[PDB]
RNA sequence: GAUGUCGGCUCAUCACAUCCUGGGGCUGAAGUAGGUCCCAAGGGUAUGGCUGUUCGCCAUUUAAAGUGGUACGCGAGCUGG
RNA sequence: AGCCAGGAUGUUGGCUUAGAAGCAGCCAUCAUUUAAAGAAAGCGUAAUAGCUCACUGGUCGAGUCGGCCUGCGCGGAAGAU
């Protein structure tokens, strides 16, 4: 049973990490075992990404403070967030291989530069290399 | 109540005839007629059917709820249609249709003959499978129960007439 | 702050008290100080819900008897022998 | 089984069991079992109830028995005519008026005390209620 | 069927139902839990 | 598909592995020598877990896992058998340096993100077997 | 200023707390056979050895050998152990 | 409330036992990845598997839950013309 003191606390934690991160991936995680999840939670901490399954009412609140205030229409259906804090990219590629290899889910919408990325044009943040490539 | 307040959408090519408490719902699959309880007030209006209690009737909302549920499956009836699937389990158990009669071999001395009623129609895709089809949800449910009644699933091997969707729990016989 | 609403009693004794309880009310008294004791009547349900909060017996209560506010403290309570009801309350002026 | 160690007299007049109880408040524990009806509790009934609640709390906590069977009850045997003296003492009872706190318990959570008291209530000839201690 | 004065739910799957003015216990999980007040 | 724990230099006897894996459809001589050819690096007297992945053609593929948590806490404390009543009877002792030695090997099977996360997961296996942290 | 007692015979009549037969739930009900519970009073419900016995034990039957009420049914009906 | 998804890892926890791998018992009952998941509320296996619950994310869209003081009812309730 989630209390309001606890609901406000979850909004706070995801509001803080919202400003800090660079690129974020919003996706479906239906019909996938915890065996595959603890696997994507390992390669997620390695790539410098923040993984979370947050209540969509709670997310529309911790994203109203911008620059993700276009991820609104992505808070329909089950949502997992991939906030990339250390180096932009990482997750937008970590998820794409997980989506094809498991066949379950589709991946909703991505966010970078404070702009909307549809389910079709997720090839932009999936081809990007390192930071750390310009030298 | 939550059921009664929910309206029933009458589609294209579906005729609704309301002469007081008598409702005739005609469609592609057939023609079903029902008499609603005197506590139900059925309003036509638009491409929907709305149900509500009648003034001075104590169980009004309970009655309107039933009426709604019935008229919904009456529409679904005369359009889509209903399907009950039975499957015969056990050595020798076989079934076949000859028009409006289901012939059954269910381990008795005499072979069973079951006269289907007006509207219910059956076909056997296998010797061990029966598929029933009709517009009246009550009648199809009745016929499938009557066919099951002949040989109800025994708890030691699961032998007998079972519903396709049926979960037949079995048990071990007494030890010693 | 617990606020209690009360009327002064028009009647006294066995007969009148039993009649009060039959009407979902109960007698109570306010004593202490230079002032003469004041026999009052209370709403049963209201004081019953209050007395459930532990603080009722420790805190200073205010009894509104015909506009006038009286600062008191719960002195003694007479409870029903087996039902979750109140028979009488002694309130000492604080 | 409770019973007075000695008595001033062996037998006692029937008497009557009128009025309301004395000892209507949880005075030692946190929870109590209060009598709502009127009647007699026999030493065997008191023991049956006490055993049931003790099993219930798996011998954790503390139990108080607020009642004591101190009334001797006589009985005249079969095929014996009337008169020829007062009967012989067969058993002992404690007279119960509505309001009596019968048993008290502490050292156990309310949920368990309520269970234990439901189990003991079943062995008693009179209607009972669960009671909690109060501030005055 | 168990016919007794005191009918109760025995498991989570037990259900109290009043059929024809008779309190009954119907159960999906255990047939042994089937009761009729009487 | 079955989960078993076979010795570092031993895999062949009938009572532990015999009719346990042989009933499904796995070769008793093909697996017994291919497992010990890869677990030759693993120290003598240490139970090592192995998971079997079988197909419809009786074929098999296995991936060796790191030794168990209740297994490595017996050699570090100096005990052959654990306690019958844990946290009621003490059988041995393990330091904070020995706790990080069990976790640095188990890192391939552990769910933890940091060293402190993998260490606390071995702290729990020690408490529930009678062993006390000293 | 009299209401004949136990048992038997003859003849019954009711209750159902059902012995058999009928319907049916659960079973620690595979079948056969049982256990227990519910519905049911339509009909049916041994002969002998011993004893005044009712009862009971015993023998051999039977689908079963029911439990009770009827002035412990029935002497202006019989018997008289 | 219903319906969709998950209900994991260390780990088959330790002891015991031919085996006990949440699920014969006995003792402890933490910790990790966490949206959440009891060292496991019940059924199943020779032991595993396999099915479901506690708990949590999605859908839905406005009520819902159960204690208290009380009025009147219901079952509990079988007998002999
Ligand atoms: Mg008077
Ligand atoms: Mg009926
Ligand atoms: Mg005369
Ligand atoms: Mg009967
Ligand atoms: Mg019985
Ligand atoms: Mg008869
Ligand atoms: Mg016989
Ligand atoms: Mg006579
Ligand atoms: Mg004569
Ligand atoms: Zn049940």
């Amino acid at each position: 049973a989630l209390n309001l003191q606890d609901k406000q606390a979850i909004v706070a934690e995801v509001s803080e990490v919202a400003k800090g991160a660079l690129s974020a991936v919003v996706a479906d995680s239906r019909g996938v075992t915890v065996d595959k999840m603890t696997e994507l939670r390992k390669a997620g901490r390695e790539a410098g990404v923040y993984m979370r399954v947050v209540r969509n009412t709670l997310l529309r609140r911790a994203v109203e403070g911008t620059p993700f205030e276009c991820l609104k229409d992505a808070f329909v259906g089950p949502t997992l967030i991939a906030y990339v804090t250390e180096h932009p990219g990482a997750a937008a590629r970590l998820f794409k291989e997980f989506a094809k290899a498991n066949a379950k889910f589709e991946v909703k919408a991505a966010a970078f530069e404070g702009e909307l990325i549809p389910a079709s044009q997720i090839d932009r943040l999936a081809t990007l290399p390192t930071y750390e490539e310009a030298i | 109540s939550r059921v009664a307040k929910a309206p029933v959408v009458v589609p294209a090519g579906v005729d609704v005839k309301i002469n007081g408490q008598v409702i005739t719902i005609k469609g592609k699959n057939g023609e079903l007629t029902r008499t609603l309880n005197d506590a139900v007030e059925v309003k036509h209006a638009d491409n929907t059917l709305t149900f509500g209690p009648r003034d001075g009737y104590a169980d009004g909302w309970a009655q309107a709820g039933t009426a709604r549920a019935l008229l919904n499956s009456m529409v679904i009836g005369v359009t889509e249609g209903f399907t009950k699937k039975l499957q015969l389990v056990g050595v020798g158990y076989r079934a076949a249709v000859k028009g409006n009669v289901i012939n059954l071999s269910l381990g008795f001395s005499h072979p069973v003959d079951h006269q289907l009623p007006a509207g219910i129609t059956a076909e056997c895709p296998t010797q061990t499978e029966i598929v029933l089809k009709g517009a009246d949800k009550q009648v199809i449910g009745q016929v499938a129960a009557d066919l099951r009644a002949y040989r109800r699933p025994e708890p030691y091997k699961g032998k007998g007439v079972r519903y396709a969707d049926e979960v037949v729990r079995t048990k071990e016989a007494k030890k010693k | 702050m617990f606020t209690i609403n009360a009327e002064v009693r028009k009647e006294q004794g066995k007969g009148a008290s039993r009649r009060l309880r039959a009407a979902n009310k109960f007698p109570a008294i306010i004593y202490g100080g230079k002032e003469a004791p004041l026999a009052i009547e209370l709403d049963h349900d209201k004081v019953m819900n209050m007395q459930a909060k532990a603080e009722f017996y420790s805190e200073v209560l205010t009894i509104v008897v015909d506009g006038k506010e009286i600062k008191v403290k719960a002195q003694d309570v007479q409870r029903h022998p087996y039902k979750p009801k109140l028979q009488h309350i002694d309130f000492v002026r604080a | 089984m409770l019973q007075p160690k000695r008595t001033k007299f062996r037998k006692m007049h029937k008497g009557r069991n009128r009025g309301l109880a004395q000892g209507t408040d949880v005075s030692f524990g946190s929870f109590g079992l209060k009598a709502v009806g009127r009647g007699r509790l026999t030493a065997r009934q008191i023991e049956a109830a006490r055993r049931a609640m003790t099993r219930a709390v798996k011998r954790q906590g503390k139990i108080w028995i607020r009642v004591f069977p101190d009334k001797p009850i006589t009985e005249k045997p079969l095929a014996v005519r009337m008169g020829k003296g007062k009967g012989n003492v067969e058993y002992w009872v404690a007279l119960i008026q509505p309001g009596k706190v019968l048993y008290e318990m502490d050292g156990v959570p309310e949920e368990l005390a309520r269970e234990a008291f439901k189990l003991a209530a079943a062995k008693l000839p009179i209607k009972t209620t669960f009671v909690t201690k109060t501030v005055m | 069927m168990k016919v007794r004065a005191s009918v109760k739910k025995l498991c989570r799957n037990c259900k109290i139902v009043k059929r024809d003015g008779v309190i009954r216990v119907i159960c999906s999980a255990e047939p042994k839990h089937k009761q009729r007040q009487g | 598909y079955v989960k078993l724990q076979v010795a570092a230099g031993m895999a062949n006897p009938s009572p532990p592995v015999g009719p346990a894996l042989g009933q499904q459809g796995v070769n008793i001589m093909e697996f017994c020598k291919a497992f010990n050819a890869k677990t030759d690096s693993i120290e003598k007297g240490l139970p090592i877990p192995v998971v079997i992945t079988v197909y419809a053609d009786r074929s098999f593929t296995f991936v060796t896992k790191t030794p168990p948590a209740a297994v490595l806490l017996k050699k570090a404390a100096g005990i052959k058998s654990g306690s019958g009543k844990p946290n009621k009877d003490k059988v041995g002792k393990i330091s904070r340096a020995q706790l990080q030695e069990i976790a640095q090997t188990k890192a391939a099977d552990m769910t933890g993100a940091d060293i402190e996360a993998m260490t606390r997961s071995i702290e729990g296996t020690a408490r529930s077997m009678g062993l006390v942290v000293e």
